[PDB]
């Protein structure tokens, strides 16, 4: 029944995201597109015509005017011409950005781009609501800004062979019609054959300056390497193309320091060559500062902070990887071919041999377990390898039973290898659980009683003061439980570290640790020798025969052994020995070799390294607490203030397979005849052909560029704590809240992921919590309270300054864009003369200081008249005062009475003699040509848009502004109710442009300021005026430069 | 219009390819491709690029077509 | 010069085709120009790698091929087997081959027990011979760069990609493998100054790589994630062009029917529409929206007059025009090109989001897609299911004026409506409806239920729906599921038809018989029902029946209703520029059911095709299929399976449905074979 429902399902939108698809996100991340080539005209200003041309006419012959004679003019021949923003109008690109801001010409309504970012509430489509002006203005100059990421393309030249100019090199667009492009580039080439405005320009100006001007031609017969050009051009697109070229080539490498970082990379067992000769000036932008990359290194840690599931993937390509490069294989005989030789009875119930085969089961998948063990040791800052409950004996053993003694054989091997600080701890309880009843030994309490469950001991606060102070075990009661306490102590592997990486190019995403250094928990002890053989001088080969001696005097002690056999007694220590002199090559790799092969792969991980101190036994110094931070608190303004009480912790464990890992630890052999050089050289040869690493940096790079552009852009509609810029205040905007700031970072993320071609995800985690406050910082905790924190002093970001700059134009040039600044004023003009209402005569306005005006406040109320008096309203200094004379009003005092104020005070404006300022600050408007000698009333367009004021939406100020003309005419009244306050008739560019003078209506010659190289004899040709006038005809540099793929140029040698 | 490197490594293919034919054999036994040298920024004259180092993406003559074209005027109406 | 297009290229087949103009490019003369190198071995390969490798890895390895190189592999036997090979015809011993292994094989005794040539046989391996070798386990980059440099690769396993694999020593040494792919016999190409292949390569700094940024719009699935992968690794070292540019580079120095053979039609060309809702309601202008249109096929836009030019959409009445219906309703929905999301048409012209007059702009992507639903595997009833305020009777009356080629597709006959279940019970389903409001507590009339239901909005309140559902299910799947599975029972007997339904459910509770297709609008359909005036129980009913329909429904995802006409028409319109000359007698086919007893026939299929196509299919096993016929108004009922599509052709354009009658007399059930009885010429 029309009541207008049902359309509520509409624009409202959908923010609410499910994102299990992180493991996608960190094993492979979109590359952001960052070279594109603009072969066009480096412009994004329009010059359109508004009213044809008045010919022919009465007065001048029509063989006088050019366009009579087809010639191609520089300008629109038109009575009114106005300049329109239209971004890359002109260009020819190759990659499209897909950002573009367009405008039509003013007499066009251009309302819509206005109410494009949160006038969701809006209900008619001819208006927009004020408040939300400011914010649809940043994001109108952030899409302008990125629509015109471009690198100006070199085409080509041809000598002119016309007396037109002076033998000049004029470039030549690529695509179709091209005929149309010279007319507009070089307006100085024109003919100079009539007194035209258009003609008396040109002929104005200076004739050399026009076609090629300079080149750096390098290699004979070769394209030249860039030149500079007299072409039209705006000077505000050509700065920031400038800047970004500036980026850009501070970003850039050569091949000889790729090669050294190949070679550098690889530990010298890959050789790679460059070429030595004179080059083309290829581009190759890959080397960023440390900083973006611990900007990037954040993020990434706080996307899988606390989940496990999005990081057991990336482990298990790391081992696949170790596995495909390491020469390390199964042995599958070893264990079981070392074992059937013990000699046993056949008399006995029990065989050592028969149990120790049934745990072990080597089932050849085990080494998948143990690589993901090694590739832990890289990421012991989120995730803490930890043996797994299942492998622990159930109810927590027997020293008596054999099938308990080969668990904790088990254990006792398997817990060296992960990165669990507390493992010593459990390595300990674990016998100390299996001893009960037998042997007895203090406790801190009695929760973590001696008969707790070895895993239960996880955390630094748990161990027992008898396992850190030995002398409480007592030697008499204890013996064997003190003896393997001291094992632990003295022979548990001591850590260390590994350099690695190629700073000067990969840079270093190190957080707490020095770049170049890669930790270890096992110290490292490079080989000596490219023919392995068989040692048994390792720190695991100690720590198995120091394991295997304590079970032999466990078996031999006099309390335990008579409760055993003889001959039982004797299989057991003969399986004991032939496990202690096992010829297993594991160890021996894990010294030697492993910690190269890490070397080797860490630098191309997608996932950078992300390591904390390994500590042996320092209680004191366990890492308990690893946090960041996005935010800050309510006054905190220093990042590290806030950093302590303002951190989500970040870790997950991850559980193994003891059985798994000693199965590897037992059963590795090498291929029968290894040389390391030559088996690595031809392994690792491959693989560095990967050029992923420098896509990764890129993504790095723009990862900071867009945080930074967030902040800056937040920081102009809400308050912040860092320094800023502000000069759009002028234009109004609303009180904003956290739900609007999040709305506009959701939209600056879009327009961000848009423009660079990102399908995947980018800056989400910033948007979750307030971004307002958002800060970087990481820091981590040791046990005895020290804190460890690093702050990332934030780089430069090119497009933020150049939003920044373009804002600061838009102050001066506003009324290019569409947009009016100031006031308007409501009042009848009737009369004949023909100014502007965009320039009213300064009579006619008034303001608070003029004498005799009432200014009125949020009071508003109204007496009715009475028997014919007048109704009066309330002043704002508590004066009764008629419908007459000269008021002011705030704008959302009209909004919020619309109706009343309309019923009111409409017949009076019409006819009375009442006038009315309101306040607005900025504002879209229109324009309405009309017929100077024909009568003309401009009441129906202000009384509509006086009624379509909603508390919401205001629609575009309507002006009614004549046309002018180059002959005399006649004269006729027109009736004006809606004028300017100041000037803002900018937008204007030529009247009359085809004939000698402009005689009536407003009059405006070629702006000559916006020609200062043509017009200006002495100015260098290099010289802009940003940010007060931008110019149209500028020196534009355009560029030839190769992007050739990295393994085009640097080839390795098989 | 072919690269400049495309075609120092294409003319290399070609001589390779007529070595084995003037050596009735399949493979040439010797080349002047695939050598040990990393010559990648060997330069070999092609027809890409003219005389004022642009592009020849546009032939010369067609490029003054379009260039004189816009300066021309017709007969008064 | 290479050229890579994000489509199958072969190098025989896709010449005949126009290839590059069914992109956009114009190549006016060949003049032996442009050249294609057969990429299909190429995705069968990929196809088989990706049984030992991950995606990724594979595609990053195959980008650095070279495809201007002519190299290829040499696939070798078993080492026993090759050892056995060389003692037959001891002719083909490589010379690097130790002398005394050589002067063993020679030795024309058996050698079944030398005890000494088994040493020399032990210590013996394949890589002491043949230098470059693969072996399961290679990198795919390392066996990409091998073929980057050399002419023959040896490898001792078949699942290799990136060129042909010739064979070494007869098949019978080969046990092995087994696979008959591309394996080319022990029997054993120069460039063109193009080339055009379907893999985009960077070996050179400048191979050139076709517009391919309409990445979701690639019809293929290996295709697209190709060039997906490539662009997400590699977008900053591509030389991407456009098709003018392809057109330009071609007919650079030049500018200043596709011959004969057997044609598909179920290939159509497709582009995307650019266009803007401008509002005109006064002498200026608005540019309020920017919207794009998906699939609209190329032939459709040149049937019906088509320019780029200020296009009004409404005529006197106040609803939507003809043929702006048929277009947004032949493609895949809308788009917003600011807001990225979907957009969805109001019909009415009520003041939010009206749209009277467009502007067209520009066409952006050209690419060719089947048409082929590929759910269609046996000519079988089609069932498809729209939500209520679908435009029904506006489609049925614009499909039934179709009459192109004297056949008349679609005709009013052959569709049956939704709501003809409803009306077969003399109580229809419809007051049963309107009747549930007695169950419910608090409730006293139709009116008072429609006012509790909803929130003045027009919103149910998503909790009280929720008793409404739980009342009507119980109608639904107790009385309209057992007379709707009668109703299709009866329906198949008279042939195949077009069924419509509100809800796939219904069909499924009815143990329909035919393919089901689920599919979409890109309109609201909810506004469409409360303006369309005499209603009978008040539109506010239809609407909070139309909510009970969609609950009602299954979790499945709607196709476009475009996939369904595309295959309706656009096949029918190729096939016209073909078959619009030619004589209709020679030209025509008709299948049908035979039954002996001047002679019985009732028709099954029409069949239109050029005369090489008919007398094609005139030699095919026809007499393979029995139905059971009864009977002018005859029916019938197949016994045992449908007939599958692919007997008719991937030519041969048919008709969809069918009707069965008898031409010009007791009730007989006798028997029926169908017969190629379409014509004598």
């Amino acid at each position: 029944e029309f009541i207008s429902s049902w359309q509520n399902h509409p624009i409202v939108q959908v923010s609410a995201d499910v994102e299990n698809k992180k493991t996608a996100q960190l094993l492979h991340a979109d590359t952001p597109r960052l070279v594109t080539w603009d072969a066009g005209l480096c412009t994004s200003f329009k010059i359109v015509p508004i009213v044809p041309a008045q010919v022919p006419q009465d007065v001048l012959a029509y063989t006088f005017f050019t366009s009579s004679y087809a010639i191609q003019s520089p300008f629109p021949e038109a009575a009114v011409s106005r300049i329109v923003v239209h971004t890359r109008w002109a260009s020819n690109v190759d990659f499209d950005r897909d950002s573009s801001v367009i405008m039509a010409p003013p007499t066009e309504n251009n309302i819509h781009l206005f109410k494009q970012l949160l006038n969701t509430e809006t209900l008619s489509v001819r208006g927009a609501n004020p408040l939300m002006f400011r914010a649809n203005v940043l994001h109108m100059l952030l899409e302008f800004v990125l629509d015109n990421l471009y690198l100006n393309r070199h085409t080509g030249f041809s000598q002119d062979h016309t007396p037109f100019t002076e033998g000049a090199n004029l470039r030549s667009l690529p695509g179709p019609d091209a005929e149309k492009w010279y007319s507009i580039m070089y307006p100085t080439r024109m003919g100079t054959p009539n007194v035209s405005k258009i003609c008396n320009f040109v002929a104005s100006c200076v004739r050399n300056r026009v076609g090629r001007f300079d080149r750096a031609q390098m290699m004979n017969g070769a394209m030249s390497e860039w030149v500079d050009v007299f072409e039209t051009s705006d000077a505000l697109t050509v700065s920031i193309r400038g800047r970004w070229m500036a980026r850009l080539a501070r970003m850039n490498i050569n091949p000889t320091e790729i090669e050294w970082a190949l070679t550098e990379c690889a530990q010298g067992y890959v050789t790679v060559t460059s070429p030595y000769a004179p080059s083309v000036n290829r581009l190759m932008p890959y080397r960023i500062s440390n900083a973006e990359r611990q900007i990037s290194q954040i993020i990434r840690i706080m996307n899988i902070g606390n989940n496990a599931t999005v990081i057991q993937p990336v482990l298990q390509d790391i081992s696949v990887l170790l596995q495909r490069i390491s020469p390390l294989q199964i042995d599958p005989t070893i264990i079981s071919n070392t074992m059937s030789t013990v000699s046993e009875s056949t008399t006995q119930t029990l065989s050592p041999a028969s149990s120790i085969l049934g745990k072990l089961r080597p089932s050849n998948s085990d080494f998948s377990s143990f690589r993901v063990a090694l590739a832990g040791w890289l990421y012991n800052g989120v995730v803490t390898t930890v043996i797994d409950d299942s492998s622990y004996p159930k109810d927590g053993g027997s020293v008596t039973s054999l099938e308990n003694l080969w668990d904790f054989f088990i254990l006792a091997l398997a817990l060296p290898l992960t990165t669990d600080p507390c493992a010593p701890v459990k390595a300990f309880m674990t016998l100390a659980n299996m001893m009960v009843g037998f042997e007895t030994i203090p406790m801190d309490n009695q929760i973590y009683t001696q008969s707790r469950r070895a895993s239960a001991f996880s955390t630094p606060h748990t161990w027992p003061r008898c396992f850190m102070n030995i002398q409480l075990i007592s030697p008499i009661d204890a013996p064997i439980l003190r003896q393997w306490a001291e094992i632990i102590h003295r022979y548990w592997p001591n850590p260390s570290q590994i350099r690695y990486g190629a700073p000067n190019v990969f840079g270093s995403a190190n957080l707490f640790t020095p770049p170049e250094v890669l930790l270890l928990p096992i110290d490292h002890q490079p080989a000596n020798v490219t023919t392995p053989t068989l040692d048994f001088t390792n720190e695991l080969t100690n720590w198995r025969a120091r394991v295997c001696e304590l079970m032999k005097n466990l078996v031999d002690n006099q309390r335990y052994q008579p409760g055993w056999t003889q001959s039982l007694v004797s299989s057991m220590r003969g399986t004991l020995d032939k496990l202690k002199l096992i010829k297993s090559m594991t160890p021996m790799y894990l010294q030697q070799l492993a910690p190269v092969e890490l070397a080797v792969i860490a630098p191309m991980l997608p996932f950078p390294p992300f390591q904390v101190p390994y500590v042996r036994l320092d209680r004191d110094r366990v890492p308990t607490m690893v946090g960041v931070t996005r935010q800050s608190r309510d006054t905190i303004t220093q990042p590290a203030l806030s950093l302590s009480t303002t951190n989500t912790t970040v870790g997950v464990p991850l559980a193994l397979d003891a059985r798994a890992i000693t199965v590897a630890l037992l059963s590795g052999k090498y291929p029968p005849d290894l040389v390391t050089n030559v088996w690595y050289a031809d392994a690792i040869y491959p693989m560095y052909a990967d050029t992923e690493v420098f896509s990764n940096l890129q993504r790095d790079m723009i990862t900071c560029e867009a945080v930074q552009t967030l902040v800056t852009l937040v920081a102009q509609i809400s308050e912040t704590q860092y320094p800023v810029d502000r000069y759009l205040d002028w234009i109004p905007s609303l009180r904003a809240s956290a739900a609007t700031a999040a709305t506009f970072a959701e939209w600056v993320n879009t327009s961000m992921k848009t423009a660079f071609d990102l399908s995947d995800m980018l800056l989400e985690p910033l948007l979750s919590g307030d971004p307002r406050m958002t800060q970087l910082a990481i820091q981590y905790q040791q046990y005895n309270g020290r804190t460890f924190n690093i702050i990332p002093e934030m780089p430069g970001s090119v497009i933020a300054d150049c939003v920044q700059l373009t804002a600061e134009v838009f102050n001066h040039e506003y009324n290019l864009f569409g947009i009016a600044r100031g006031d308007i004023i409501i009042g009848r003009v009737q009369s004949t003369h023909l100014w502007s209402p965009l320039a009213p005569p300064p009579d006619l306005v008034f303001d608070r200081d003029t004498p005799g005006v009432h200014i009125f406040g949020r009071d508003c109320r109204i007496s009715f008249g009475m028997n014919g008096a007048a109704p009066m309203i309330r002043d704002e200094t508590g004066l009764m005062v008629p419908f007459e004379g000269n008021w002011i009003f705030p704008l959302a005092l009209w909004q919020m009475n619309t109706r009343y104020f309309n019923q009111q005070f409409d017949a009076w404006i019409k006819t009375g003699e009442l006038r009315i300022r309101i306040e607005m600050g900025a504002y879209p408007y229109m324009l309405h040509y009309y017929d100077p000698r024909q009568y003309a009333n401009a009441w129906n367009l202000t009384s509509a848009w006086l009624e379509e004021i909603t508390p919401t939406s205001i629609p575009s100020v309507p002006f009614m502004v004549p046309i002018s003309s180059d002959h005399d005419i006649s004269s006729a009244p027109a009736v004006q109710y809606i004028i300017s306050t100041e000037y803002n008739d900018r937008s204007l560019f030529c009247t009359n442009s085809s004939s000698p003078q402009t005689i009536a209506g407003p009059d405006k010659h070629i702006p000559v300021e916006r020609y200062n190289i043509l017009t200006n004899p002495d100015a260098p040709p290099t010289q802009i005026q940003l940010p007060e006038v931008v110019d149209l005809y500028n020196v534009v540099t355009r560029y030839a430069y190769e992007t050739p793929p990295i393994t085009a140029v640097v080839m390795g040698v098989p | 219009l072919v690269n400049e490197h495309s075609e120092a490594k294409d003319e290399a293919d070609e001589a390779t390819k007529k070595q084995a034919k003037d050596t009735d054999k399949s493979k040439a036994q010797v080349t002047y491709s695939d050598t040990g040298i990393n010559n990648a920024n060997e330069l070999s004259r092609s027809g890409n690029v003219d005389n004022e180092g642009g592009s020849n993406q546009k032939p010369m003559s067609t490029r003054i077509a379009e260039a004189t074209s816009a300066i021309v005027s017709k007969h008064p109406a | 010069a290479y050229i890579a297009v994000p489509a199958v290229v072969d190098s025989r087949s896709s010449e005949a085709i126009g290839l590059l103009e069914s992109f956009g490019v114009d190549a006016g003369a060949d003049a032996n120009d442009v050249s294609y190198q057969d990429h299909d071995y190429v995705l069968d390969q990929l196809q088989y790698m990706l049984d030992g490798y991950e995606a990724g890895d594979v595609i990053d390895a195959l980008v650095h091929k070279n495809w201007l190189h002519h190299s290829v592999y040499c696939l070798l036997p078993p080492k026993s087997q090759l050892l056995e090979y060389w003692k037959s015809n001891p002719s083909a011993i490589p010379d690097n081959v130790d002398r005394r292994l050589r002067k063993r094989l020679m030795l024309k005794k058996d050698l079944r027990k030398d005890d000494e040539y088994n040493q020399l046989a032990r210590a013996f391996k394949i890589s002491d011979v043949y230098a470059p070798l693969i072996s399961s386990t290679t990198s795919p980059m390392t066996m990409i760069q091998n073929l980057n440099q050399g002419e023959i690769v040896y490898t001792t396993t078949d699942r290799v990609i990136g060129a042909r694999i010739l064979l070494y020593a007869p098949r019978k040494y080969y046990a092995s493998t087994l696979s008959f792919t591309m394996t080319k016999c022990i029997i054993p190409v120069p460039h063109s100054r193009f080339n055009v292949g379907t893999f985009p390569s960077i070996a050179t700094p400048k191979c050139f790589v076709m517009s391919g940024v309409d990445i979701e719009s690639i019809p293929n699935e290996f295709i697209k994630l190709f060039y997906q992968r490539v662009k997400s690794v590699h977008a900053n070292i591509l030389n991407d062009i456009s098709p003018q540019i392809v057109s330009d580079m071609i007919n650079r120095k030049r500018l200043r029917k596709r011959g004969a053979s057997h044609v598909d039609v179920y290939k159509v060309d497709v582009v995307d529409m650019l266009f803007e809702v401008v509002d005109v309601a006064d002498g200026l202008r608005n540019v309020s929206r920017k919207l794009t249109m998906h699939t609209v096929p190329v032939c459709i836009l040149e049937m019906l007059g088509i320019e780029i030019a200020d296009y009004c959409i409404r005529q006197e009445d106040g609803m939507l025009t003809d043929w702006f219906l048929l277009l947004t309703m032949l493609s895949d929905g809308l788009t917003d090109r600011r807001t990225h999301c979907q957009y969805l048409i109001n019909p009415s012209s009520v003041p939010p989001d009206v749209i009277l007059n467009i502007s067209i702009t520009g066409f952006i992507n050209r690419h060719t897609i089947d048409v082929m639903p590929d759910i269609y595997d046996f000519v079988k009833p089609i069932g498809a299911v729209l939500p209520k305020g679908s435009f029904k009777s506006t489609i049925m009356r614009v499909l039934d004026s179709i009459s192109i080629l004297g056949i008349q597709i679609m005709p009013r006959a052959h569709v049956v409506d939704s709501d003809e279940v409803g009306e077969q019970m003399e109580p229809t389903f419809e007051q049963a409806v309107m009747e549930i409001y007695k169950g419910i507590a608090g409730v006293d009339s139709l009116d008072d239920l429609i006012k509790w239901v909803l929130n003045s909005d027009l919103i149910p309140h998503d909790d009280r729906l929720g008793q409404l559902f739980q009342a009507f299910l119980p109608l639904a799947k107790d009385l309209l599921a057992p007379m709707a599975r009668k109703f299709y029972d009866n329906s198949m007997s008279e042939g195949r038809l077009l069924t419509f339904a509100h809800a796939d459910s219904e069909l499924l509770n009815a143990n329909y018989f035919g393919h089901l297709l689920r599919l979409k609008i890109p309109y609201i359909t909810e506004v469409n029902l409360m303006i369309r005036k005499n209603r009978e129980g008040g539109e506010l009913f239809q609407l909070v029946l139309s909510y009970l329909y969609k609950m009602y429904a299954t979790s499945a995802q709607p196709k476009w209703f475009g996939s369904l006409l595309r295959l309706l028409i656009c096949p029918w319109l190729h096939m016209e520029k073909l078959i619009g000359e030619a004589d209709p007698a020679s030209t025509s086919a008709e299948i049908g059911w035979h039954i002996p007893r001047e002679d019985g026939f009732i028709p099954y299929v029409s069949i239109r095709a050029p005369r090489l196509v008919i007398e094609e299919l005139m030699e095919k096993n026809w007499g393979q299929y029995h139905a059971q016929v009864i009977v002018v108004s005859a029916k019938a009922v197949i016994k045992g399976n449908h007939l599958p599509v692919k007997l008719v052709s991937r030519f041969a354009c048919f008709t969809l449905t069918a009707k069965y009658e008898m031409r010009l007399g007791r009730g007989a059930a006798y028997s029926a074979r169908l017969a190629f009885r379409s014509d004598l010429a």
